[PDB]
C-alpha cells in the first residue's frame, strides 16, 4: 500500500538496512505535503455530497442514455441512480483516504485494482466515472498545494480507467 | 489480472543473514556457469531431478529426455530446466493432480524457492495465483520471482536453504519428506478401493 | 503494512464513512510530532550499532551464562546471530517509530519468533532483557538535550517505549 | 552432522573443555577398527542391490498384501518407489557406518520419516519389516570370512546392526 | 546510487508504474534537504584540508602505536601518513558527495560495501576511522538542517565501520 | 543509475575531487528549478494515458500501415504491446525528468529497445514518430498556463524535449 | 562439521549414491591422518595452559596499547586480561578440536562463523589473534606430520582473521 | 569424473573454499591406495583377453540360449560372439580406468549412464554382463589392496546393472 | 571435471585402449611427486591471504594509476572484487596443482574471465601482473626449505609456475 512512510520502510527492509537520510527526506516530504493533503481532505469531506450529486448530474448530462435506456448497469430507475451515487461516492471517499494517506494506495488497494473486472463483467463504462472525477477536479474548490494533490489522485484514477 | 493479496512473513532461517562457513552441512551449488565434464552436467541433471520430483520420481519413465538434451547442449538455463521438470507431464500427474493448490503452493516454494512456507496465508495467496493462471503461470510466478533469482538465479539448482545451523545435529526437517499427497488423497484413495487389508 | 496515517484511512474505511473532524485533527497533532519522530529515528539510527554494542554487553554482563560454553550466545556463529537479532530488533523498532504504527514490527519481525527462539533453544527471556537494555539505550540517545532544538517530546519517546515493550513480550 | 570424531568434540565444545586421556585413547580404538569398518561399507555397498532387492522379495512373500492388487507397493511405480526406498534406507545406513555416529541417520533419513508414510499410507510395520530383513542380510554380508583378513569384528556389526534397528524404530 | 530521486524512480518502475504524488513528495523532501546539504558540502569543501589533517593527527593522538609500530598498515614512515592521508580526504571526499546527493548512497557505493575486505585484507584497524570520523563529527562547524545532515552520514560511516 | 545530483557526484569522484563552486550552485539552480521539474512531472503523469492515446491515434492516422491487416500494430495483442510500450517510453522520459539525468531512460529503458524491435521486425521510425507525438502532446501539456501560476520553464522542457529526442533516436 | 568422513557423505548425498571406493580412500586419508591429530591434540592439550599464557603474553609484547589504553575491549584491567586469556583458551581448544576432526570444521562451526562482525562490533583488532596463532605456531613443538597437519589449522584461523 | 582429486576440488568449490586439510586426507587415502589401483590395473591389463575370454565363456555357459538362438542380440553367430567380447573388453577396460583413476567415475561417464537405454533397445539383457563381471571378480587374481580396490568397481557395475 | 589420472584415462578412452607401461610408470611417478604436491598446496593454502595481501600492495605500489581515483582498483567495493579476484584466481590454482591436471583452473576459472574483464572495462594487463606477483609469492613459498623434509620438487614448482602462466594468459 503505497504512502512515503511504508514505501521508504519496505525500500530499507528490502535492502535490510536501517533508515538513513534518503528516508529522513522522504518523511520530510510527507509532512510538508501532509497538512495541505489533510485540509484537501476536510474540505472534501464536508463538501462531498454537492460534489457527489453534482458528479451524478454531470454523467447524466454527458451520458443521457444511462438514465432512458433500461438495464441494470444504467440509472434509469431509482436503484441505478442511487448506485451510481454510491459508486461516485466510494471514488471521492477513496480520493479522501489518499489525501490523508498522502499517496495512491488507498485508491490501489481499495478502488483501483480489480476495477476493471468489474466494468467489464457488470457492463459499466470507464467513461461514466472518467467524466465524474473530471466534475470532481472542475468544482472541488480547492488552490495551491491543495489542489495539486487532490488532482493528482483524480487524474490517477482517470488514468486507471482511461 | 489481480494483485496477490499481502501476506506477513514468518520467521524463518533464510530470512536473516547467514553468518556461517558453508563446510559440511552446506547444500552443494549445482551450477552450469562454469564448464562441466558431460558427467558433472548428468549429476547436476539428477539433482534438479531429486529436487523437483524427490527421490522417488527418479525412475526412466520420468525422465524428460528432451528437456535433458537441450539442457546439455545449453539450449536453456538451469531456471529453465527446473521449469520443465515443473511443467512436466509426471510432475503435473503425480503432485499436481493428487493436491489441492494450497499443498501444491507449499510444495513448489519448497521445491523452487527452497524455503518452507511462512504460514497457511502464503499459500492461500499463491493458490488463487494457481486457479487462475494455471500450473505454468504459477511456476513463472516463482521462477521469476526475486527470492528464486536473488538465491538461485539462471544457473543454479535450487536447494533446501537454511535448512542446518553450524554446529547442529538437526535442523528443520528436509523437503524430501514431503509426499506427493497429504492424508487427504490418502484417505480418498482409501475410499476408492485402495491401500486395504 | 499500515503507518500512522493508513492505519486510520483503513479503520475509515472498515466504517466506510469519511474521516471527522477529530481525526484529522490528531492527524495533524501527528504531523506536529513528526519532526521529533524524525529526530528519534535519525538519532536511534546515527547510534544504533553503539545501542547494539553496549546493550549486548551490559546483557552479558548481567547475564554471564550465555556467554559461557553450553550457553546460547556462545561460540562466534552464536554471538554473531545475537548481536544480528539485536540490530534486526532495533531495525524495525526504527521502522515502527518512523512508520507511527507496527504493523511492520508485528507482520515483519515479530511474526512467528517466539516459537522459531523456541524451537532452535534462544531463551526469550534473555532476548527480551536485551531489547530492554536497547530500550534504555534508545532512550538515553533519544532523550539527549545537546545539539538539537528545545521542546517536549514524551509521546514519541513513550511510542518508542511501548513499541521496545512491544517487541520484549514478542520473544518472553 | 557429526561423525566419531566431530560428535565428542561437540561435547567437549559444550562443555567448554579440552578432551581428557581416555576420550583421545576411545578415539585411537576407532582409528583401530576403521579398517574393519571401511570393509563394512565396502561389502554393504557392493552387495546393496542383492540386499535391496532379496529383502524386498522375502518381504513380499510373507506380506503378499502388499504385492496384492490395491497394495501400497501395487504397481510399477510404486514398487519402484519401495525399493527406492529400501536403497535410500541402506545408504544413510551405510553413510552412519562411515562415520561411526547416526547424525547423518537420524537427520537426513529418520526424523519426519513415520509421518511420511503415516501421510502416504504407507505402512510403516511393513517398512520396519523390510529393513530387519535388510539387517540380517547385510550382517551375513559383512561377516563373511572369506576373501578378507580375518579378525574380530563385533563391534562394528553391532554398530550396524543398532543402526538397522533405530531405522526400524524410526517407521514403525 | 541510493538519492531520493533514485530510490522514488526505482520503487516506481518495481510496481512498473507512473510516478504518483508519493514520488512527488519524495522529490520535495529532496528539494527541502538538498539546499542545506550543498552549503554543508561546500563548508566541508573549504574546510577539507583542515579537517582531513587533523582528523589524521587525532588518530594519531589516540593512537600513537600507528606512529611508532614499523609495519605496511601503519603510519610510521611518511608512506603510511600519506596513505592515512588521501583515506581521510577519501571518507570526507564520499560525506561531501553525500551531501550533494542527499543520501548515503555515495558512501554504499563507494566506501561502505567492500570495506569490511579493506579492513581485514590490509590490517587497517575500523578504530582509527571511527576516531577520524568522530573528529569531523567534533568540529566540522555546520548548525541546523546541515549539521544533522552531515552528522548521519558521519554516523552511518561510524556504524558500518563499528 | 543517477540524478541530476549523482552524475555530478560520479564525475568529481572519477576525477577525485570536491565539487567546485560553480558546480554547486549550477545544483542549487537545479534545485530552485526542482518545483517546476516536479511540476511538469505531475502534469505528464496526470495526463499519461491522453498523451498515449492521443499520440497513438495520430500515429496511426499519419501511418495507417500499422493497423491495416498484415501491419505490426494489427491485433489486439500487438495493439496491446504497442500501447503498453508508448506507456513505457512515457514512464522513462517522466522517470528521467523527476531525476533530472537520463540514465534511467538510456540504462532501464533504451538498453536493447532497438535490438528487440528489429528482431521483432517492430517499425523503429514508427515508434520514432509516435514518441515524437508523446513529445508534441507532453510539451503541450506542461506549458498550459492555466491551472498553475506562471514562470520561465524553458529549461526543464527543453530537458524533456532531450529526452523524447535520445527516446526517438534510440529507436531510430 | 567440515571432515573427510562427512564431507565424504555430503558428496553421496548429494549424488544420491553410496558410497564409493572414493569415500573408502577419503577415509583411509582420514584414518592415516587421525593418529597423528589425535597425538597433536594430546600434546596442544597438555602444552595449553602455557601455550595461552605465553600467546596472551606475545599479544601484549607486540600490541602494548592493549595493557595501558582504558576501554572495553583492552586488558588494562583484569576482566580484560581475563577476556584475552579465555580467547586464546578458546582459539587453542577449537585446534586441538580440529586436529581431532582431521577438518577445520570446528573452527568453521564455533569460530570462523560470524568472527568478523564480532571483531568489528566489539572493537577488536584481529591482528591481536593473529599474532597469537603465530606463538601458537611457534610454540607447539611439534614434529612430522602432526606439526604440519596442526599448522595447516593455526593458518586457517590466521588466513580468516587477515 | 568421480575420483577423490577431482570430488574434493569440486566440494571445495561449491562451497567457495580453499583446500583445507580435510582434501589433503582426501589426496592423502588417493596416494595410499592409487599404487595398488595402478598395479591392479596392470595386472587386468595383461590377464585382459583370457579375463574376457573366460567371462564370455563364462556367460555362454550359464547362457546357452545365447549361443543356440537366432537374433541380433545373440552370440549365435560369429558376429554375436565378437560383439559380447568387445562388450566385454569394454567393461574390463572401464575398470583398469576406474583402477587407475581412483574412482568410478569412468564408469559413470563411459558406462553407468546410458547402459539401460541400450540393454532395452538391443535387447541385451544386463545378466549376462552381471555373469561376465562375477566371472572377472571370481578370475582377476589379484590379492589384497588390489582385490578390494577392482571388486569395487566390478560391483558397482553389478549393481548399476541389477 | 579432470585430473592427472583421468586426463590419461580419457586420452585412453579416446584411443580406446589400455593403458601403456610408460603411462602406468609416469602415473606411478606422479604418485611419488603426490607427497610434494600436497604440501605445495598446503603452503600456498597457509599463506593464500599473505600472498593475496604482498600481491596486491607490490601490484599497487607499482601501478598506482589503479588505486587513485577514476582507476579500476578505486573505491571499497572495486578493491574488494580485486583482493577478491586474486583469492579466486590462486584458489583455482592451488585446484589445479591439487589435481594435478589444469583442467579445473581452465574451465571454471579461466572460462570467460578476460570477456567478463574486457566487459567490465577491468584491465587484464594489470590482473596478470597481479597474478605474476601472486607466481613468485608461491613459488617462493612453496621453495622454502624450511619446516619440511629436504628433496627435489622441481616439477612441482614448474608445474605451478605452468597454471600461474595459464591464469596469467588467460586474463589480458
Ligand atoms: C545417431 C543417429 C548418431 C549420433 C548422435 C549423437 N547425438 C548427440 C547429442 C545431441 N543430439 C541432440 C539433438 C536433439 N536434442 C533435442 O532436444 C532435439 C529436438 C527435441 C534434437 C534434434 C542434442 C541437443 C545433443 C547434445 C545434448 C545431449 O547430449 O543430449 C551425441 C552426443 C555427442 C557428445 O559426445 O556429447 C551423439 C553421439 N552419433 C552418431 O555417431 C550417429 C551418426
Ligand atoms: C586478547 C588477545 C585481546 C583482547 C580480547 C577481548 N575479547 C573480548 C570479547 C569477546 N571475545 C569473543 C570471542 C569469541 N567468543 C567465542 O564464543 C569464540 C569461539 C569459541 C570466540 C573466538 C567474544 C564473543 C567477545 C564478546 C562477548 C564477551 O564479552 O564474551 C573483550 C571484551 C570486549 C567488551 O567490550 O566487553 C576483550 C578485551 N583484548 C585485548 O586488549 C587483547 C590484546
Ligand atoms: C589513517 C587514518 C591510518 C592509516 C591508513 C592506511 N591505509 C592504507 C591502505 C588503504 N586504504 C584504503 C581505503 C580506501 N580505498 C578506497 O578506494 C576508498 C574509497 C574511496 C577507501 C576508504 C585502501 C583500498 C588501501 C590499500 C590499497 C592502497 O595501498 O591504496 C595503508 C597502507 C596499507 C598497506 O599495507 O600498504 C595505511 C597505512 N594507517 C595508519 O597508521 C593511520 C592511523
Ligand atoms: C527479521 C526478523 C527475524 C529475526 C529477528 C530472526 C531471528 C533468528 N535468530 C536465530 C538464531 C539465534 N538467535 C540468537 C540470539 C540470542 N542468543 C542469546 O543468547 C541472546 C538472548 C540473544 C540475542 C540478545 C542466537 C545466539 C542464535 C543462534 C542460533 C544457533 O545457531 O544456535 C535464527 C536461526 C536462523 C539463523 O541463525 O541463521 C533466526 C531466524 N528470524 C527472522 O525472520
Ligand atoms: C535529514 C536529517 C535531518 C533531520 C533528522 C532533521 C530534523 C529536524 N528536527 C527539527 C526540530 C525539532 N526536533 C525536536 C526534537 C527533540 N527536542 C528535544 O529537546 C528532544 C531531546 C528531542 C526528541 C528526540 C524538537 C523539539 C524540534 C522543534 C519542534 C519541531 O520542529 O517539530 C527540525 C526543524 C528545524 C530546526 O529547528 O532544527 C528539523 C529539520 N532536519 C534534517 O535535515
Ligand atoms: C531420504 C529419506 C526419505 C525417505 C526414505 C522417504 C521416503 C518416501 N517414500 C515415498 C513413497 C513410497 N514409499 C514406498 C515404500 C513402500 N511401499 C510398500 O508397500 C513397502 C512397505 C515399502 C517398500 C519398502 C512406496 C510404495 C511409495 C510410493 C507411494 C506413492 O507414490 O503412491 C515418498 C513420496 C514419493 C514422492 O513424493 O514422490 C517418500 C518421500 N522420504 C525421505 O525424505
Ligand atoms: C579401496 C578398497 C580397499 C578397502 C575397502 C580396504 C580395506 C582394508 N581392510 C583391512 C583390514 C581388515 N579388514 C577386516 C574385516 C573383516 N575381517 C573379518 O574376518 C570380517 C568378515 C570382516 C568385517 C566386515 C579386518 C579384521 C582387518 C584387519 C584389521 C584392520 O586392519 O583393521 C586392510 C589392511 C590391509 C590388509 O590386511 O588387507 C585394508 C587396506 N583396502 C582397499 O584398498
Ligand atoms: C484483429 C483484432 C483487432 C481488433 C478487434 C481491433 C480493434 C480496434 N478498434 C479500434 C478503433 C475503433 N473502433 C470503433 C468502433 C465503434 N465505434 C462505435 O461507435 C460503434 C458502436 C463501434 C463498432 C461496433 C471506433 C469508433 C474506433 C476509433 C477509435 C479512435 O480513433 O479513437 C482500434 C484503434 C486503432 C485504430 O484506429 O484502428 C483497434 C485496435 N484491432 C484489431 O487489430
Ligand atoms: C525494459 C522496458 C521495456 C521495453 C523497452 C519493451 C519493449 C518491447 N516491446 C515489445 C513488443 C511490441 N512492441 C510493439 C510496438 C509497436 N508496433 C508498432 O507498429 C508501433 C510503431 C509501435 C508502438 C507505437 C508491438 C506491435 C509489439 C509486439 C510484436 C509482436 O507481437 O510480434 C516486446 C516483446 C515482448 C512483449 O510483447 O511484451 C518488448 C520487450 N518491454 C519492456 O519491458
Ligand atoms: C504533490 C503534488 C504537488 C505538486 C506537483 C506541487 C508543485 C508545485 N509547483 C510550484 C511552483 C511552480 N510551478 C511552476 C510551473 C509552471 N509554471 C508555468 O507557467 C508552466 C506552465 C509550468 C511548467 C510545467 C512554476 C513557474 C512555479 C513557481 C516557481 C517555483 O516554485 O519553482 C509550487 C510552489 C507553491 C506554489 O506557488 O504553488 C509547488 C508546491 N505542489 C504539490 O502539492
Ligand atoms: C594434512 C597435512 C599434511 C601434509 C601436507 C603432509 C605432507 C607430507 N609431505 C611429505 C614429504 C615431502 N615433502 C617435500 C616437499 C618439499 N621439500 C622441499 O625441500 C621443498 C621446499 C618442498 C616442496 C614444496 C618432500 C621433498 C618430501 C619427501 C619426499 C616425499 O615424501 O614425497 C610427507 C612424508 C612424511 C615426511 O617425511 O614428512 C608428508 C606426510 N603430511 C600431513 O599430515
Amino acid at each position: 500500500m503505497k504512502t512515503p512512510l511504508t514505501e521508504a520502510v519496505s525500500t530499507a527492509d528490502s535492502q535490510g538496512r536501517f533508515l538513513s537520510s534518503t528516508e529522513l527526506q522522504i518523511a520530510f516530504g510527507r509532512l510538508r505535503q501532509a497538512n495541505a493533503g489533510l485540509q484537501a481532505a476536510k474540505a472534501l469531506t464536508d463538501n462531498a455530497q454537492s460534489l457527489v450529486n453534482g458528479a451524478a448530474q454531470a454523467v447524466y448530462n454527458k451520458f443521457p442514455y444511462t438514465t432512458q435506456t433500461q438495464g441494470n448497469n444504467f440509472a434509469a430507475d431509482q436503484r441505478g441512480k442511487d448506485k451510481c451515487a454510491r459508486d461516485i461516492g466510494y471514488y471521492l471517499r477513496i480520493v479522501t483516504y489518499c489525501l490523508v494517506a498522502g499517496g495512491t494506495g488507498p485508491l490501489d488497494e481499495y478502488l483501483i485494482a480489480g476495477i476493471d473486472e468489474i466494468n467489464r463483467t457488470f457492463d459499466l463504462s470507464p467513461s461514466w466515472y472518467v467524466e465524474a472525477l473530471k466534475y470532481i477536479k472542475a468544482n472541488h474548490g480547492l488552490s495551491g498545494d491543495a489542489r495539486d494533490e487532490a488532482n493528482s489522485y483524480l487524474d490517477y484514477a482517470i488514468n486507471a480507467l482511461s | 489480472t489481480l494483485p496477490l493479496i499481502a501476506y506477513a512473513p514468518v520467521s524463518q532461517n533464510q530470512r536473516v543473514t547467514n553468518y556461517e562457513v558453508s563446510g559440511d552441512e552446506h547444500a552443494r551449488i549445482f551450477t552450469t556457469e562454469g564448464t562441466l565434464s558431460p558427467s558433472a552436467m548428468d549429476n547436476l541433471i539428477a539433482a534438479a531431478y531429486r529436487q523437483v520430483f524427490n527421490e522417488q520420481q527418479m525412475i526412466q519413465s520420468n525422465r524428460q529426455i528432451a528437456l535433458e538434451s537441450q539442457f546439455k547442449n545449453q539450449q536453456i538455463t538451469v531456471r529453465d530446466f527446473i521449469r520443465g521438470l515443473a511443467l512436466s507431464d509426471s510432475f503435473r500427474r503425480r503432485n499436481f493432480e493428487v493436491n489441492n493448490n494450497y499443498r501444491f503452493v507449499q510444495m513448489c516454494i519448497q521445491r523452487l524457492l527452497g524455503r518452507d512456507v511462512y504460514s497457511e496465508e502464503e499459500k492461500i495467496a499463491w493458490s488463487i495465483v494457481i486457479a487462475t493462471k494455471g500450473l505454468p503461470g504459477f511456476i513463472n510466478e516463482l521462477l521469476n520471482s526475486q527470492e528464486y533469482l536473488e538465491n538461485f538465479g539462471y544457473d543454479t539448482v535450487p536447494y533446501q536453504r537454511r535448512r542446518i545451523l553450524p554446529q547442529r545435529i538437526s535442523g528443520e526437517l528436509p523437503f524430501a519428506r514431503m509426499p506427493r499427497y497429504g492424508a487427504d488423497h490418502r484417505e480418498k484413495l482409501e475410499a476408492i478401493g485402495y491401500f486395504r487389508n | 503494512m499500515f503507518d500512522v496515517f493508513t492505519r486510520v484511512v483503513s479503520q475509515a474505511d472498515a466504517r466506510g464513512e469519511y474521516l471527522s473532524g477529530s481525526q484529522l485533527d490528531a492527524l495533524s497533532a501527528t504531523v506536529a510530532e513528526g519532526n521529533k519522530r524524525i529526530d528519534s529515528v535519525n538519532r536511534i539510527t546515527g547510534n544504533a550499532s553503539a545501542i547494539v554494542s553496549n546493550a549486548a554487553r551490559a546483557l552479558f554482563a548481567e547475564q554471564p551464562q550465555l556467554i559461557q560454553p553450553g550457553g546460547n550466545a556462545y561460540t562466534s556463529r552464536r554471538m554473531a546471530a545475537c548481536l544480528r537479532d539485536m540490530e534486526i530488533i532495533l531495525r524495525y523498532v526504527t521502522y515502527a517509530t518512523f512508520t507511527g504504527d507496527a504493523s511492520v514490527l508485528e507482520d515483519r519481525c515479530l511474526n512467528g519468533l517466539r516459537e522459531t527462539y523456541v524451537a532452535l533453544g534462544v531463551p526469550g527471556a534473555s532476548v527480551a532483557a536485551g531489547v530492554q537494555k536497547m530500550k534504555e539505550a534508545a532512550l538515553d540517545i533519544v532523550n539527549d538535550p545537546n545539539g538539537i532544538t528545545r521542546g517536549d517530546c514524551s509521546a514519541i519517546v513513550a511510542e518508542i517505549a511501548g513499541y521496545f515493550d512491544r517487541a520484549a513480550a514478542a520473544v518472553a
